[PDB]
């Protein structure tokens, strides 16, 4: 079990650490968060009490390093960074666990929510999304585009993930042009997971760090992204049962985890009904489909 | 963006364009089997790609054969239309080559923009405009031309005879859409206008007959009164 300590909290904010939340009054004894189960990437997430604008936070994997928060008064916002001297690391974290000055990572024994989400994800994929190499962990905000948002500004700043477009001579073979635009199984298994992803484990993992940044961050190109993969995948007419498998899982807990309140923004009709009811894989995703039909029935 | 009243005139400008018209590429007759169901027979089809400034008609002509062993025919019939004037684009000189396609139907956007993906810079654009290309085959020679193929092959027409040699191309497109309306709404009764009066010929390399420019007055208002007609027949007025 690891923790994350923070110097203080300066400034009111709610603070999220994965699917929890809590609120953190302004000049409160805050210092961080305990019991961090080891094992799984994590995000660290905070939205201002006074200005809700900018939500940001840091993915981070605790056996990649000591990473602790530390308010900064100029640039106005909570900043993770790295402990290199492990020993003063420890001696912090033991006296802020000593006065109880940490929040527990409130995990049910019986719950796999986070591993669910995040089964695929890994921290070495995050940094090549979210290029700042200096870093081990990786900052996202509310506001940074996608690469495929500014080709349609700042390069540094921007979430590189795979840019999808089933309009593109990428997708499109010569002379297969009606055959791979209503099959996008080309696309999918040759141009995607045999070429650019490897294998399904990275594009799911991509996919579910999509999903988390719209969720979390209410990132509009992650969000894209997120449905983007999903229908590649359900325009497909040919795909592994095992991947088939896996994503009806991966969006079950996906669909179940979203706030029900958020469902408006987050999920596009179009998508969801194309892909449950005529695309090739209409009949695939029966757990996905049964929660969608009896949690956002109106969506459909 | 798409095409309509308010652009009319950006037709007969001097940048290249082209109008796509689908609606006769996938043609069939209904009728019963021995055993009392139904069944289609296709026939010759015909892509109507038309220069609305110049009045060059690339009429493709679909013969039978390319639906044959074939499902899903009105779904292929809109990528053949798209890979039909892509291939039609390649072959033209770079300076022929046109700047946008106007498909009349919106179905055909994707599968032209996916056809002309090599071509980013020729705009794919819909039409907010209800023209009556459909009406194509109501003229005689054209039809013959369709229905006698009996292969794939595409000629080049001029659908506006020699009219630019008197009138501007929006007149001409004009008079056009009106003809192709007037026999769209009531084919009999257009052709009686036309041919009529037997002393208006239509010469062996024309299609339309040689009206003065008197006698197309008199033609065009015939047309509008055949159009108006077949409003009050069709609505009661
Ligand atoms: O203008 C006409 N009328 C039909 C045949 N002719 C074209 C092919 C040379």
């Amino acid at each position: 079990m690891n923790t994350v300590p923070f110097t203080s909290a300066p400034i009111e904010v709610t603070i999220g650490i994965d699917q929890y939340s809590f609120n953190v009054k302004e000049n409160q004894p805050f210092h961080g968060i305990k019991d961090i189960p080891i094992g799984h990437v994590h995000v660290i997430h905070f939205q201002h009490a006074d200005n809700s604008s900018m939500r940001y936070g840091y993915w981070f994997d605790c056996r990649m390093g000591n990473f602790y928060i530390q308010y900064d008064p100029k640039d106005g916002l909570y900043k993770m960074m790295e402990e290199r001297d492990g020993a003063k690391f420890e001696n912090i974290v033991h006296n802020f666990k000593e006065r109880q000055m940490m929040v527990s990572y409130p995990k049910i024994d019986e719950d796999d929510t986070w591993y669910n989400l995040t089964e695929f994800v890994q921290m070495d994929k995050i940094r090549k999304i979210v290029r700042k190499d200096e870093n081990q962990f990786s900052y996202v905000d509310s506001s940074m585009t996608t690469v495929q948002e500014n080709e349609l500004s700042d390069p540094a700043h921007s979430l590189n993930y795979t840019v999808i477009n089933f309009k593109s001579r990428e997708a499109i073979r010569p002379g297969h042009e009606m055959e791979d635009f209503l099959d996008k199984s080309y696309y999918l298994n040759t141009v995607m997971l045999q070429g650019i992803f490897k294998n399904s484990s990275n594009y799911f993992g991509e996919l579910q760090f999509a999903f988390l940044n719209a969720m979390f961050f209410g990132n509009y190109g992650s969000s894209l992204q997120w449905h983007a993969m999903i229908e590649l995948i359900c325009s497909s007419a040919t795909v592994p049962k095992h991947m088939l498998d896996k994503l009806d899982e991966i969006l079950y807990y996906q669909i179940k985890t979203l706030p029900e309140q958020y469902s408006d923004i987050l999920l596009n009709e179009r998508v969801w009904n194309i892909c449950l009811y005529s695309s090739f894989q209409k009949n695939s995703l029966h757990n996905t489909e049964k929660i969608m039909e009896n949690k956002y029935p109106e969506l459909l | 963006g798409a095409m309509n009243s308010s652009n009319y005139a950006e037709l007969f400008n001097n940048d290249i364009k082209l109008f796509v018209d689908d609606t006769n590429v996938y043609r069939v007759t209904v009728h019963k089997t021995f055993e009392g169901n139904v069944a289609t027979k296709a026939i010759n089809g015909c892509i109507f790609t038309l220069n609305p400034k110049t009045g060059h008609l690339f009429l493709k002509i679909i013969h039978t054969s390319v639906w044959a062993g074939q499902k899903r025919l009105s779904q292929l019939a809109k990528w053949k239309t798209a890979e039909e004037v892509s291939a039609l684009v390649r072959s033209l000189p770079k300076e022929e080559q046109p700047k946008q396609i106007i498909v009349t139907r919106k179905a055909m956007l994707d599968p032209l923009e996916v056809h002309m993906l090599d071509f980013p810079n020729i705009a794919i654009r819909p039409t907010e405009l209800r023209l009556p290309f459909s009406a194509a085959m109501s003229i005689d020679k054209l039809s013959d031309v369709v229905m006698k193929a009996t292969e794939p092959q595409m000629v080049l027409f001029n659908i506006y005879d020699d009219w630019l040699d008197r009138i501007s191309s929006y007149t001409a497109f004009s008079r056009l859409t009106l003809l192709l309306r007037a026999l769209k709404t009531n084919e009999e009764s257009a052709k009686m206008i036309l041919l009529s009066d037997p002393t208006i010929t239509i010469k062996s390399y024309h299609l339309w007959p040689s009206f003065t420019d008197e006698q197309w007055i008199t033609i065009e208002s015939q047309m509008r009164d055949l159009i108006l007609t077949e409003y009050g027949r069709k609505y009661n007025v």
